[PDB]
């Protein structure tokens, strides 16, 4: 909590009573000469540190914040819906442990929920010997969700699915369901961060929220505090300069997708996370309509005398294609 | 039986409080085609004299024979034979998962293998493995897996595993901190004994020692008897006097002599699924339970209706 | 005792060729939605149209339960329509006395469910089932009402 | 570079009867609103008169950066109503070059904030304050705006 990192890539002092170590770095960013007063080791560390942040999108301090045009790039193939090329990828041979993880998620997307779990079991036993901390914790966090998917699936095919389909399809063998019930039977996800070593606990605190359900409840409440405001100004004829409150959501929206895709997590396919995208993109496409229609005296267009017009780009189509049922899309057509 | 009902109640109460610490013997390891100790003694004796001993190995012989082998042949043969006997991987069995299902904060293991370690790392509760006197200081997690007798991670050498008579005689200076931590853990938890015989003189004397210390402050540990022959009331009463509490699998179920796995699974399932409202019994046992949970809440004035889900689990 | 007040409802499902009883004794959400509109059609030629009655028309349904029925659920455990019978009662504001009933008949309802309710935690059941009203080309159907209050 | 684009603003406030400038600079929210309205307050007149063009009118204002001052703050530690100047830059959509800066000043201001945050988890400063522009009997008031772009 020493600093605060705004959504826009800007950073502001929060709890520093000592040297502004963040500030010197950005002072080292622009100073090419000072970048030359380092040893090659130290220079490479800066390069390892510099290459990380630009990929993390951190730009410069708030005091010198200029016109920031943050980029967005989703590269996960599943987000790109290339269901055929992955059907060859899963056929390929494994090279590394990180590659095995990448395949495991790809298996799930194709509906072959059966073999996914076993390789989720196959990766877990071989994981420790390389002493890579992360690759274990997310392998189980992914397991219990695709566990629940099987469990919630098997009842549904029994309860209603017979009416929906007319036959009692059985996608999962009897014996397989037994083992997963046994292995996870008393599994309480809460302690899982409370289990991993102190060595794990000091480096990888930032992965904590994915354990309980506070991660999905944490993000949503802000969208309720962000949405409650914007409708208020919509009924006030107000004008907001600079970054409008709606622009805050979009960065937050795309930030969530990237972290929840490229790490290959499996929470994308659940109903709750779909709830987040529905009420986020609804607010953005809602806000577009009000801008296109309102009055101004003289200075109204003098304030931000242009707009994004919600120029709906390619990813935005990819977003609305998945996450909305037919009924949900109709609700927006009306207003 | 009411005795078994109380046994299950006390075990479940210990489990919910996270005060359950299992104790693992050779019974667990004999369910996963792991070659038994008597086979090891047989190998040593056969090399020593040219043939197996006839008749059951008396308890002293189990410690005396490898002493003879180490005296005569030397350390190298002992190490090589340990490598021949133990350098084999094996797959886990259901009983390991059931043992871990209790979420035991600690697990004592007198065996030599690492199968329990594979089970522990499979479920996902990190256990600070401790097997050498240097391990105690470096233990990370509060959860411990005390392989008291040593292990092979640092090598298949005869110094790392107590297997010769001097070891058990010299246990008091060889692995002392294991002794201290053993005594404290047994002092401050509810210990249960599974797959573990009645012939370990060292541990038997240890439990006797704890009892003579603690007097009436001794939370007696629990023993899960699993031989197909039902325990005898004479033996039951005698050991109850000795200060333990016995749980017999033969009373619960009926099976063949070689159906050890069924018995272990049946007992562990009786622990897992003894859910409890199942044993409410009579009418007037309803109210005292409800009074048991809701009565403390008479200090607060009024309650959110939905929140009652928590207090009723 | 101060303020709130609730009510109840009742659901009945059945398949043609027989009286196979299926039902959900309660329906908390129980959303009934009637809707009719039009966007554009017709070639606008031939001068006299002499008709025009396009009304699309559609009916949705919703119910809640945890009881599918015990016996042939397990029978078929290991497309002749799914008719519905909604029943409830009406009260007189002057007297508030039980005098009137409501009988709702649907001859052609189809199960159009989102078989993707995978939720992030084990919930309190609530297997919501949504339906769409179907009407063949033949005649009548969707809705017919019968009611008590004979007195 | 993909999708966002951002701009900047700037906020100064001042006190009359001296060149004192003890206030914020950078309205993060920078929420601005304007309004006019009418009611039945004049619901009845003697007629044969003319008009008032009342309109009520109101100007709401918001700035959130804080860091007021140390020099003048401390000196004040020992009702002119202050005034506000507003400055922003305007760009050409055709060329996107710097050619004009918006010059805005308001005659009367009167800060009046909800003097209680009490947020359950302490925030990262940024104490948003709302302002209301008073007015007197003399003339003008509201706003006086100047514009660059003499290119």
């Amino acid at each position: 909590y020493d600093y605060h990192f705004e959504v826009n890539g800007t950073v502001v002092r929060h709890k520093n009573k000592g040297f502004g170590y963040m500030e010197r770095f950005f002072e080292l960013k622009e100073s090419c000469d000072e970048r030359s007063k380092l040893s090659k080791k130290q220079y490479e560390r800066f390069n390892a540190l510099f290459n990380f942040f630009e990929k993390n999108g951190v730009i410069c301090m708030a005091k010198d914040a200029g016109t920031l045009n943050t980029s967005i790039e989703i590269n996960s193939l599943a987000y790109h819906g290339k269901y055929d090329v992955m059907k060859k990828f899963i056929e390929e041979q494994s090279v590394s442990i990180e590659d095995d993880y990448k395949k495991a998620f790809f298996l799930a997307c194709l509906g072959r929920w059966e073999e996914s779990y076993d390789l989720y079991s196959n990766i877990i036993l071989n994981s420790i010997d390389e002493s890579n901390g992360c690759v274990y914790y997310l392998s189980q966090i992914n397991r219990y969700r695709i566990y629940q998917s099987i469990t919630q699936a098997v009842t549904q095919f029994n309860g209603l699915g017979l009416l929906t389909f007319g036959r009692h399809y059985k996608p999962f063998t009897d014996e397989f369901l037994a083992r997963i019930e046994r292995e996870m039977t008393n599994f309480n996800i809460d302690d899982l961060f409370n289990g991993m070593p102190f060595e794990f606990q000091k480096k990888y605190k930032i992965l904590e929220f994915l354990s309980d359900n506070q991660f999905l409840y944490d993000d949503t409440v802000k969208l309720f505090e962000l949405t409650n405001k914007v409708r208020s100004e919509m009924s006030e004829g107000s004008y907001s300069f600079g970054m409008s409150s709606d622009i805050v959501v979009l960065l937050r929206l795309y930030d969530n997708l990237r972290f929840l895709y490229e790490n290959c997590l499996w929470s994308v396919s659940f109903h709750e996370f779909h709830q987040y995208i529905r009420n986020s993109m609804s607010l953005l496409i809602e806000k577009a309509e009000y801008e296109r229609t309102r009055d101004i005296d003289e200075l109204g267009f003098s304030f931000f005398g242009k707009k994004s017009g919600f120029f709906m780009e390619y990813y935005d189509f990819v977003n609305i294609s998945r996450h909305f049922k037919i009924d949900d899309i109709k609700n927006l057509e009306r207003s | 039986d009411n005795n078994v009902v109380e046994c299950i109640k006390e075990i479940t109460e210990s489990s919910r409080n996270g005060k359950l610490v299992f104790f693992v013997g050779a019974g667990v390891s004999t369910l996963s085609d792991y070659p038994q100790w008597w086979r090891l003694v047989d190998k040593y004796h056969e090399e020593l004299y040219g043939s197996p001993k006839k008749g059951n190995y008396s308890s002293d012989e189990y410690l005396r024979i490898p002493q003879i082998f180490y005296n005569v042949k030397g350390e190298m043969a002992f190490d090589g034979i340990l490598k021949d006997f133990f350098q084999v991987d094996k797959p886990t069995n259901p009983i390991h998962d059931k043992i871990l299902a209790m979420n035991p904060a600690h697990v004592i293991t007198t065996n030599y293998d690492n199968l329990i370690d594979t089970a522990c790392w499979k479920r996902g509760k990190y256990f600070s493995v401790i097997s050498a006197e240097e391990d105690v200081a470096n233990a990370t997690s509060s959860r411990y897996l005390l392989k008291v007798a040593g292990d092979f991670r640092k090598g298949f050498k005869g110094e790392n595993v107590v297997l010769k008579e001097d070891d058990y005689l010299n246990y008091d200076q060889n692995y002392p901190l294991i002794s201290n931590l053993m005594k404290t853990i047994i002092a401050t938890h509810t210990i249960v004994f599974i797959g573990y015989g009645l012939g370990d003189y060292n541990i038997n004397m240890l439990l006797n020692w704890v009892r003579k210390l603690q007097k009436d402050s001794f939370h007696k540990p629990f023993f899960i008897r699993t031989d197909p022959s039902p325990i005898e009331n004479e033996t039951l009463i005698y050991y109850e006097n000795k200060g333990l509490r016995i749980i017999d699998a033969a009373s619960l179920i009926d099976s063949n002599e070689y159906d050890y796995l069924e018995r272990y699974s049946a007992v562990m399932d009786l622990l897992i699924e003894s859910q409890e409202n199942k044993f409410i019994t009579k009418d007037d046992e309803v109210i005292d339970y409800i009074y048991g949970k809701i009565s403390p809440l008479f200090a607060l004035q009024y309650i959110r209706k939905i929140d009652l889900k928590h207090v009723f689990e | 005792m101060k303020t709130v007040i609730q009510d109840t409802a009742d659901v009945y499902f059945k398949r043609k060729s027989d009286g196979k009883l299926v039902f959900t004794a309660e329906a908390q959400t129980a959303s009934f939605s009637q809707a009719i509109s039009e966007e554009k059609l017709r070639g606008g030629i031939g001068n006299k149209p002499l008709y025009i009655l396009k009304s699309e028309k559609e009916i949705n349904l919703t119910v809640k339960n945890a009881f599918f029925d015990l016996e042939w659920l397990a029978m078929t455990q290991g497309s002749e329509r799914y008719e519905v019978e909604y029943r409830t009662i009406a009260y007189n504001p002057d007297t508030e006395e039980v005098y009137s009933d409501i009988y709702i008949q649907f001859p052609n309802v189809s199960p159009s469910g989102e078989f993707e309710m995978s939720l992030e935690n084990g919930n309190a059941l609530a297997p919501e089932i949504k339906f769409e009203a179907l009407a063949d080309t033949d005649t009548d159907e969707m809705a017919v009402v019968i009611e008590a209050s004979r007195d």
